[PDB]
């Protein structure tokens, strides 16, 4: 089946994750994607922190395949950089190595809403999210699941304040309304809606479409979108009739329920002026009709990023980072 | 995925020198002649083609699996891993990469067993001996020894862009596409960029169908020396096709091929 001398040579020369890094009891993240560890090199050549992602399951899954395939080709300051791949022959587990990002938007937002976000940092975060996603979209790569927990922010070191978009492959707060209405395919606008969801959360500290916990139709999530946005008029989204769940939407909902609902009224309650450049960009990202939603390139050209202050390469802008380091699970 | 080829792992690591390829091949050339080696490569290309047809996979999945196979044996001997195990493993890995899904254990093994039994009985008197544990083991080795380079660029996409630019998508595309499928009988995918293979295939297609494409070809600004190099290989491949009787020769060529050595 396989040459002995070939197998023996490869086994002697194969770098094993357990020999190179110390990560026992260093788990910092957990999910559907797999587990993440805050690891250090066993050989003292570097004192740098590294992230080790152990993928969910045995062998190479579809998510592991898609992540390895894309990350091997994608080179951008705002997309997470794959440093190495470890194929653990003993237990058939796949490990991915990256530089360690001390923060993410999930923890940054969590810290702020617990107190109850600097506006220069919000603008800088968004410009780096749009920059990273524009690169992915230019290479015909879609994120498919953008959420705060995926928008990593580098801590102290040579890349301080740099945003890194992670994960390539329960909560529908960031899922576009066309997905919730049965749109079969993933599109560029689905990623844009998610960025709009994140931008509203960075501006208010609350998930704009927060909803209480296998079909594509989620009544409660659509209801929360209409309580914030209002029910879409025929003129606003003409192809709503073409959605597989349109008859269900007509059966379960009534336009009247959300008559006094609009994004203006929602954002006003969270102290975000409807005449501000931030609001106008947010409304262009959070458009019900996907064909009427702005692109990443058009969003980056918005006069919001020209208004004082300008976005910075370091989102923190040299200021001391108030956010605590990630705790070991 | 549809990024810039000049920044890809395909261009920066898997566009090889014709002499580096020949030097690495010398290990197997002690057992097989230079002629017998390219016949064996055609054979397995056709094996991967029959596998993809059976599994109802698109030409892109079949082509990605072919490039994996060719890439692995460009760096390693035919004895390192059995090519009879490498061929369905490549098909299995490429189906995951190209987003066609995970071929089930029972669907993949049955496809390998049936294809060899019903289409390659002249070369294989015994049934497909491998099981899923063998495919899953080979998969780990294949992914490791390709430096995890999974995204492969093919001539099909730029070819469709060229024919559409010509306004001859109905006349030339069927033949040019067929000529592209045939380049997988050669090492062109390991030596030249895909767009270059697509232009040479379109050139041969224009010659066969007698079409004046000189004006369009002259307004390209591509290195026509390299396009001529590919044309000669395409022309040579059809003369190789005429003189090669796959069905009559493969049993002997497979017996001459070095086999994996077992532990002592
Ligand atoms: C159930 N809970 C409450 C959690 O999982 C809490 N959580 C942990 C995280 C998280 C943990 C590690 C990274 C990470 C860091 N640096 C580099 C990386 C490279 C590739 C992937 C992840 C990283 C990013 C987020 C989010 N949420």
């Amino acid at each position: 089946s396989m040459d002995y001398d070939f197998k023996v040579k490869l086994s002697s020369e194969r770098e094993r994750v357990e020999d190179l890094f110390e990560y026992e009891g260093c788990k910092v993240g957990r999910g559907t994607y797999g587990h993440v560890y805050k690891a250090k090199r066993k050989d003292g050549k570097d004192d740098k922190d590294y992230a080790l992602k152990q993928i969910e399951g045995t062998g190479i899954s579809m998510s592991a395949c898609r992540e390895i395939a894309l990350l091997r080709e994608l080179k951008h300051p705002n997309v997470i950089s794959l440093q190495k791949v470890f194929l653990s022959h003993a237990d058939r587990k796949v490990w991915l190595l990256f530089d360690y990002a001390e923060h993410d938007l999930w923890h940054i937002i969590k810290f702020h809403r617990a107190s109850k976000l600097p506006r220069g940092m919000v603008k800088s975060l968004l410009y780096q999210i749009l920059d990273g996603i524009h690169y992915l979209h230019a290479n015909w790569v879609l994120h498919r699941d953008l959420k705060p927990a995926n928008i990593l922010v580098m801590g102290e070191g040579p890349e301080r304040g740099r945003v890194k978009i992670a994960d390539m492959g329960v909560t529908f707060w960031y899922r576009a309304p066309e997905l919730l209405l049965g749109a079969r395919h993933y599109t560029k606008a689905i990623d844009i809606w998610a960025i709009g969801c994140i931008f509203a959360e960075l501006l208010t500290s609350e998930p704009i479409f927060h909803c209480r916990q296998s079909n594509p139709y989620h009544h409660d999530q659509l209801d929360r979108i209409f309580n914030v946005m209002g029910f879409p008029a025929d003129k606003d989204w003409e192809d709503i009739k073409k959605m597989p769940e349109h008859s269900t939407l007509m059966k379960d909902f009534r336009r009247n329920t959300y008559t006094n609902c609009s994004l203006i009224k929602y954002m006003e309650k969270h102290k975000v002026k409807p005449d501000s450049k931030a609001f106008h960009l947010l409304q262009k990202l959070l458009t019900m009709d996907p064909i009427k939603r702005i692109t990443s390139e058009q969003a980056m050209q918005d006069p919001y990023f020209l208004e004082d202050p300008l976005p910075t390469s370091d989102v923190f802008a040299g200021c001391q980072i108030p956010y605590p380091k990630r705790e070991f699970l | 995925m549809a990024g810039n080829f000049w920044q890809s792992s395909h261009y920066l690591q898997w566009i090889l020198d014709k002499q580096d390829l020949l030097k690495e091949r010398q290990k197997d050339l002690k057992f097989l002649s230079e002629e017998e080696y390219w016949k064996l490569q055609i054979f397995f290309t056709n094996v991967i083609q029959a596998l993809g047809e059976h599994l109802k996979l698109r030409q892109q999945v079949i082509a990605t699996a072919t490039v994996y196979f060719k890439r692995f044996y460009a760096r390693y001997s035919l004895k390192s891993i059995d090519p009879v195990l490498m061929a369905p493993t490549c098909v299995f890995l490429a189906s995951k990469v190209e987003e066609f899904g995970v071929v089930s254990n029972t669907r993949l093994i049955a496809a390998a067993t049936s294809v060899l039994k019903t289409r390659f009985s002249y070369a294989f008197p015994k049934e497909f001996p491998y099981r899923m544990n063998h495919i899953l083991e080979c998969e780990f080795y294949l992914l490791e020894l390709m430096d995890c380079c999974l995204i492969v660029y093919h001539p099909y996409r730029p070819l469709l862009q060229y024919v559409q630019d010509m306004g001859q998508e109905d006349m030339l595309l069927p033949l040019a596409w067929r000529i592209v499928n045939d380049t997988y009988r050669t090492d062109l995918c390991l030596l030249y960029p895909p767009f270059m293979i697509a232009l040479a295939c379109l050139h041969v297609a224009c010659v066969v169908q007698q079409k004046d494409a000189r004006q369009w070809f002259a307004e390209l600004s591509v290195d026509m020396e390299k396009i001529l190099e590919i044309i000669r290989v395409i022309l040579k491949l059809y003369e190789q096709w005429k003189n090669f009787d796959e069905r009559k020769e493969m049993a002997t060529i497979l017996s001459k091929m070095p086999k994996p050595k077992p532990p002592p």
